DNA sequence: ATGTGGTCCCCACT
DNA sequence: TAGTGGGGACCACA
């Protein structure tokens, strides 16, 4: 709700929340401000998962995996509306 | 040298790390945060659980 | 012995 | 030249 920082990147208002700008410039990538804190965009999902999710991607046809989560998203939202 | 295990796909072996999208990453971590999951790889399990039906119809 | 989660740099591209 | 996706490496650990 209100801050500039965590005390930390910029905090930058976006649709739906709050992204965080790098701090330094060796690398640029944007952080997200979530219900637990600063999170690094980038995750990685466990040999099991990872098949499961790259096969979502390749049958959707998706170039990039993000868009195959935001599909996922999507198709669970009937399940995230009630927790 | 890296000892991370890739997995098999359609299209080859790929690495298990997903760069997600500043929205689709907000969307996310709200999702794995209302189901009380440390790590995200648990979260997106769920999202392919749950999305099974529409994953048939591909 | 060979993996793990999570992240730090970095490269090419915009 | 500011932010991107995604490769390779590293810390700490088992």
């Amino acid at each position: 709700l209100k801050g500039y920082s965590v005390g930390g990147g910029e905090i930058v208002e976006v649709q739906g929340g709050h992204i965080i700008r790098a701090t330094g410039r060796k690398d640029r990538h944007s952080k997200v401000f979530t219900s637990k804190g600063p999170r690094d965009r980038r995750v990685r999902l466990s040999a099991h998962t990872a098949i499961q999710f790259y096969d979502v991607q390749d049958r959707l046809g998706y170039d990039r995996p993000s868009k195959a989560v935001d599909w996922l998203i999507k198709k669970a939202k009937t399940a995230i509306d009630k927790l | 040298k890296d000892r991370h295990s890739k997995v098999f796909t359609s299209k080859g072996p790929r690495d298990r790390r997903v760069r997600l999208s500043a929205h689709t990453a907000i969307q996310f971590y709200d999702v794995q945060d209302r189901l009380g999951y440390d790590r995200p790889s648990k979260a997106v399990d769920w999202l392919i659980k749950k999305a099974k039906t529409a994953i048939d119809k591909l």
